[PDB]
């Protein structure tokens, strides 16, 4: 489905190419085959964002990254990629609002859940080479919020930062106050105690 | 050593291969056991 | 990792250099010498700099900016510009020239901020490119006044001319070829 | 709407209904299903259709006389798993039962064949043979 | 310099001498076309390889959300104040630690390095 | 004048079916392709399978087995491997010789990607006025070979051997 | 965990 | 004279003619009669420094497609047509490029949709089976 | 079980290998059927000094897949049909202007020289093969069969695809040749965008 997307959104195919007109347009790779280049790259990468996160064509795993210094657009709908949802930032303004908070709370009886937040695009996969291209921001409020400037272009945040440890590491209280080392050995020592 | 204004009495090289060739089995016997000095005292630890 | 900057050298210490005194590697992974200044040399900072000259390897390729390699038929047609003034003023009086002139033609820059560094002299470069080919190579050198330091090297006249008169069609790399070999071997080996 | 302050509240929210839709273990289940459902029915389809014929067999005429038998393997079924007993009688198997007597937890696997036979007689059929 | 492939084989021309005009021509191995040679280079190696970056950069790193911006630097060509820095981002580029920056705004493109 | 507000509007036509098939056929623009010296040329189906698929079984084939003997070779031969394949002329790629073997040779291979997603069509101008648009059955990339000397097999290995060829490789090359 | 010339 | 001879008359009237890339709906379209003779009309209007290009669908066969040109200076396209006869002929040069493009956006994935679930119903998939085959 | 990512071309140093930079790609037929085949290419270091060696300098080299030697690069897109040199640089060097990489290219293509035939590429391919040669057509026809479904399968595997395969292997050079320049970044095992 990407690749007949693709052939509608005005990319000329490798056969088709001039020699040419390679250099100075942005190649496509789709699973790892150069499928053709684009002569207009941000507006495709634009789309296909849209279209993932209304999930229209693009599925949700499939990721999308632009390497904007190597002329590369890669999109990857290999299996096996590692993937962690985050919430999505718009202008310096979260997209998850009160609304979307109230009908999750309510989430019996509303048959609201995490699969209607992620097709209202209110929240999205991605993995790390799309991680490379992505600015985040540890906590919503401290990092979207005017400061002195430090990034103005947040793209991503994370909806949590005690979620980057597992789940035997999730069971130490206060992680952070403890040397590492020390961490490491409980998350072996977890997996030994009786209950 | 040969070299005009290098002293040929104290310049040493780390490498005791060099030693033996240039200087002697004798001379690579001091030499093998300041190096092992060296790597052993460097943490401050000492053996007799 | 945890040495310090103090000792400013790579040093291998701990349970790889036990390794390296224990087994006696003919190959060590940080060979070093420690060198001792004999008298006024260790006392003054500028003589202990002559003999750090004196012993630090210094290739051609470290104190040369830039190499090309030109075709002029005629030395006196000097077809870079730069080179008019010095080539006329050796051609004045030229020397080699009864033999022949290679048409084949290496110029080589040198950086000036390189060449001090490591105090080379001009002349000297010259002595030892000519030493180290012989005959083969005639080089030609600028002032030390010139803002550009210029170096132009060309095929021995005599072997331009072969000196034979069979003079044999084998025509071995013809001359650039040979030229770029030369150039590659100077820079790499030249051990000035 | 925007949820200034409350955000303790809001992303362990977000983080719970993340939980409740997929659970600790979803990556492997996923898997595994989209084995079951593609890749097994995708690995029967790619396979080259079996194609045999007999080596000149009776060393008469021989016009293309040697029947040529072509199969093609479609349409992959699975039952639940069942487990049979020593007089044949099939049942389903739970998983405990499986864990106490030692059993593996395994279902029928079924795949539809078609099998042309293709004698230079002007005729070819085509019997089917449904969930070998 | 620059390598030029010959017309008639659309292959490689490798220089060479005719010894009776002592005229530079650049000659096919494979086909017999000659040509003469304007530029009477061969080959030139840049050893310090003093290569200028701002060549290199391209205008569209100006998009990237992750690279800093600065408005404190105006640009020179439209005074856009808005302008993405980033290092060399480059192997072999020795020790050099210089910020080339790019003028953000759609189209103008500007790469200056103060 | 009327050029700088012209209007043109035509009808489209789109017969059924067509005599002649309509392909595409398309030089690289470094080649230089110029029709003024085409004072004729010749497009075929290749034969390269004389030297990988046919006439390369000639002679073990009419050796001569016979009997119990014939039947036993035709079978070994079969089952040893999976029945060579023979000509099947359409599914090759197309030579080209413009002005016989004095002009240049043009090779054109089938576009291998097929255009599920995609049409082509020619538009001609025609007496009555209206454009006909005709499928494009193939598409072909034609590129020349120059009609230069070419080094033999065998004197190439020879050479290759020599990898290191300090000597001058266009007088190699003028020995040839 | 320290420095660069400590402990990690 | 022969067999294998290519008529290049067409290239010596230089014969201009246009490629276009067009979608699949336009050309199942066309497809489904085929033989009326008869499926839209192309109009071409011209400004003092800037043209566009357009094709109406026929009211018939739809029960606007502007067109973008593209520059064909890069490389050299001609037509050529085998004939049932074994008489090769060249029709012309390809002198302009173009392609088609759908007005729709939202609503046309739609019907892209309805094309993707149509191409995907020959995929066939694991069928659960209630009870064990007896 | 953690595995390096499939069809992705990585660029690496590795200092005990003759070759100074080596860039791999390891392909998998759309994961339908098949093992993974690695085709890699490598750069010669230019550390060999000859007198021919040292004024080549850098000269690529292609370890295709089931051929025992290493390949020269220039013989095989000419085996794959591009017999121009100004063909094959086309597909390698995207913009002709930039000096540099097309000084990088031109060693190999002086190895390459003396095979300017299709054929005789293939033939050398082939007689370079692991598997055994009896014959000149034989040779041809088992290296053709080699370059069509063992070296780059997810370009293609049929299908006259040729041309396909000739761009990628030509980004695979193009790769390799910046990062012999220094452009691009050598590509890093650990990240974890590689490791499917
Ligand atoms: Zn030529
Ligand atoms: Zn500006």
């Amino acid at each position: 489905p990407i690749l007949e997307f693709l052939e509608e959104w005005s990319m000329e195919n490798l056969e088709e190419i001039s020699p040419a007109a390679i250099a100075d347009a942005t190649k496509i790779f789709v699973n790892g085959c150069w499928v053709g280049i684009h002569k207009d790259p941000e507006q495709l990468m634009n789309t296909l964002r849209k279209l993932r996160r209304q999930m229209d064509i693009i599925v949700s795993e499939v990721s999308m990254i632009r390497d904007i210094r190597e002329r590369e657009i890669r999109i990857y709908t290999d299996a096996g990629r590692i993937c962690r949802p985050l919430l999505i930032v718009e202008k310096q303004k979260l997209l998850l609002k009160k609304r979307h908070i109230d009908q999750l709370k309510e989430r019996e009886y509303n048959n609201y859940s995490w699969q209607d937040l992620v097709a209202s695009g209110v929240v999205e996969y991605i993995d790390t080479l799309e991680e490379e291209t992505v600015m985040l921001a540890m906590t919503p409020d401290d990092l979207q919020e005017k400061e002195v400037a430090y990034c103005s272009t947040y793209t991503h945040c994370e909806i949590h930062p005690s979620m980057i440890l597992g789940v035997c590491a999730s069971i130490i209280p206060f992680p952070d106050h403890n040397q590492s080392p020390r961490n490491t050995y409980q998350s072996a020592m977890g997996k030994q105690a009786m209950g | 050593l040969s070299e005009k204004d290098v002293d040929p009495v104290r310049t040493t090289s780390n490498d005791i291969v060099e030693i033996f060739t240039v200087l002697g089995i004798e001379a690579v016997r001091k030499a093998l056991e300041r190096e092992l000095y060296h790597v052993i005292s460097f943490d401050g630890s000492y053996v007799n | 990792f945890h040495y310090a900057g103090v000792s400013a050298k790579n040093v291998t210490l701990g349970v790889p250099r036990l390794k390296e005194l224990i087994n006696i590697s003919k190959k060590p992974k940080t060979p070093s010498l420690t060198v001792f200044l004999l008298g006024q040399s260790a006392r003054d900072a500028e003589r202990a700099k002559d003999i750090l000259c004196r012993l630090e390897h210094t290739t051609l390729r470290k104190v040369t900016a830039n190499t090309a390699i030109y075709y002029d038929p005629n030395p006196q047609s000097t077809v870079v510009a730069e080179d008019q003034e010095w080539v006329n003023v050796y051609y004045e009086m030229p020397d080699f020239d009864v033999a022949r002139i290679s048409p084949w033609l290496l110029r080589v820059e040198l950086d000036r901020k390189h060449m001090t560094d490591r105090k080379l002299t001009m002349e000297q470069i010259a002595e030892k490119i000519n030493a180290g080919f012989g005959d083969d190579l005639n080089c030609i050198f600028n002032d030390d006044n010139a803002e550009k330091l210029v170096l132009r090297i060309r095929i021995m006249n005599s072997d331009e001319n072969k000196m034979q008169e069979e003079e044999e069609v084998v025509d071995k790399m013809d001359d650039d070829v040979f030229l770029r070999c030369i150039e590659s071997n100077m820079l790499t080996d030249m051990t000035l | 709407e925007i949820t200034p302050d409350l955000w303790q509240e809001a992303c362990w929210i977000v983080i719970s209904s993340y939980f409740d839709e997929k659970g600790l273990v979803r990556q492997q289940l996923d898997s595994f299903d989209e084995f079951i459902q593609m890749s097994v029915q995708r690995i029967v389809e790619d396979a080259p259709p079996i194609d045999l014929q007999a080596e000149a067999q009776h060393a008469s005429g021989e016009v293309e006389e040697p029947p040529r038998y072509l199969l093609k393997f479609e349409q992959i079924y699975l039952s639940k798993p069942t487990h049979w007993e020593r007089d044949g009688a099939p049942s389903p198997m739970m998983p405990n039962e499986a864990r106490l007597r030692n059993l593996t937890y395994s279902a029928p696997l079924y795949v539809d064949i078609t099998k042309t036979v293709i004698k230079e007689g002007e005729e070819q059929l085509q019997t089917q043979h449904q969930k070998t | 310099v620059g390598i030029r492939f010959c017309q008639e084989c659309n292959n490689m021309l490798y220089p060479k001498e005719d010894k009776e005009n002592r005229i530079l021509l650049y000659a096919c191995r494979n086909c017999d076309y000659q040509q003469e040679a304007d530029n009477s280079c061969i080959y030139v190696n840049k050893i310090t390889h003093e290569v200028d970056e701002l060549t290199q950069i391209i205008a569209d790193v100006s998009q990237d959300p992750t690279l800093p911006r600065t408005e404190d630097h105006p640009c020179q060509k439209c005074g856009h104040k808005e302008a993405v820095f980033f290092q060399s981002h480059s192997a072999r580029a020795e020790d050099a630690m210089r910020l080339y920056y790019v003028c953000t705004a759609p189209h103008c493109g500007h790469r200056w390095t103060e | 004048g009327p050029s700088s507000q012209n209007v043109t509007e035509y009808v489209v036509r789109v017969p059924k079916n067509t005599t002649k098939k309509y392909n595409i056929m398309a030089f690289n623009a470094a080649d230089k392709v110029n029709f003024a010296t085409w004072n004729q040329a010749r497009l075929e189906r290749d034969l390269s399978n004389k030297k990988i698929y046919q006439e390369e079984e000639m002679p073990e084939s009419g050796a001569g087995s016979e009997f119990n003997r014939k039947l036993r070779e035709e079978a070994r031969r079969k089952k040893y491997g999976i029945v060579l394949k023979e000509f099947r002329p359409e599914d090759q790629p197309w030579l080209l010789r413009v002005n016989g073997k004095s002009g240049r040779k043009f090779k054109g291979i089938k576009k291998g990607g097929v255009t599920e997603n995609t049409s082509y069509y020619i538009f001609t101008q025609c007496p009555d006025g209206a454009f006909e648009a005709f499928p494009v059955h193939n598409w072909y990339n034609f590129t020349p070979l120059a009609r230069h000397r070419t080094l033999t097999a065998e004197e190439a290995e020879e050479e290759w051997e020599r990898r290191n060829k300090v000597l001058n490789h266009f007088s190699i090359m003028q020995q040839r | 965990i320290w420095g660069i010339g400590c402990n990690p | 004279a022969e067999r294998g001879e290519l008529d290049l008359t067409g290239a010596k009237q230089n014969t201009g003619v246009w490629l276009v890339k067009v979608p699949k709906y336009l050309s199942q379209q066309w497809a489904k009669a085929s033989g009326r003779g008869e499926v839209g009309k192309l109009r071409i209007a011209k400004t003092q420094g800037r043209t566009e290009v357009s094709f109406t669908l026929n009211e018939d066969l739809a029960n606007e497609h502007p067109f973008v040109l593209q520059s064909v200076g890069g490389q050299t396209l001609t037509v050529f047509t085998e004939s049932s006869s074994d008489k090769l002929s060249l029709e012309g040069i390809v002198v302009q490029r173009a392609e088609c493009r759908p007005a729709a956006s939202e609503n046309y994935m739609r019907l892209k949709r309805l094309q993707i679930e149509e191409s995907s119903k020959p995929v066939r998939l694991s069928q659960q089976l209630d009870k064990v085959v007896t | 079980q953690e595995k390096m990512a499939t069809n992705t071309v990585y660029v690496f140093a590795k200092k005990d290998s003759k070759y100074a930079y080596t860039g791999e790609c390891r392909s998998c037929l759309e994961n339908s059927s098949r093992p993974t085949s690695t085709i890699w290419v490598s750069m010669l270091a230019r550390g060999g000094q000859g007198a021919k060696k040292s004024a080549i300098g850098q000269r690529i080299v292609a370890t295709l897949p089931y051929i025992k030697q290493e390949v020269p690069i220039i013989i095989v897109f000419r085996a794959l049909g591009f017999v121009s040199d100004r063909d094959i640089l086309e597909h390698i060097i995207y913009d002709f202007e930039d000096p540099e990489m097309m000084e990088m290219v031109k060693p190999s293509l002086d190895e390459a020289f003396v095979i300017q035939e299709q054929n005789v590429a293939l033939n050398f391919i082939g007689s370079r093969g692991a598997k055994p040669g009896v014959t000149k057509e034989k040779r041809i026809k088992y290296a053709k069969e080699v370059l069509q479904k063992e070296m780059l399968p997810h370009v293609g595997v049929s299908d006259f695809c040729e041309t396909k395969k000739a761009y990628f292997l030509g980004y695979m050079v193009h790769r390799l040749l910046l990062a012999a320049l220094g452009r691009r970044e050598l590509d890093d095992r650990d990240h974890y965008g590689n490791k499917r």
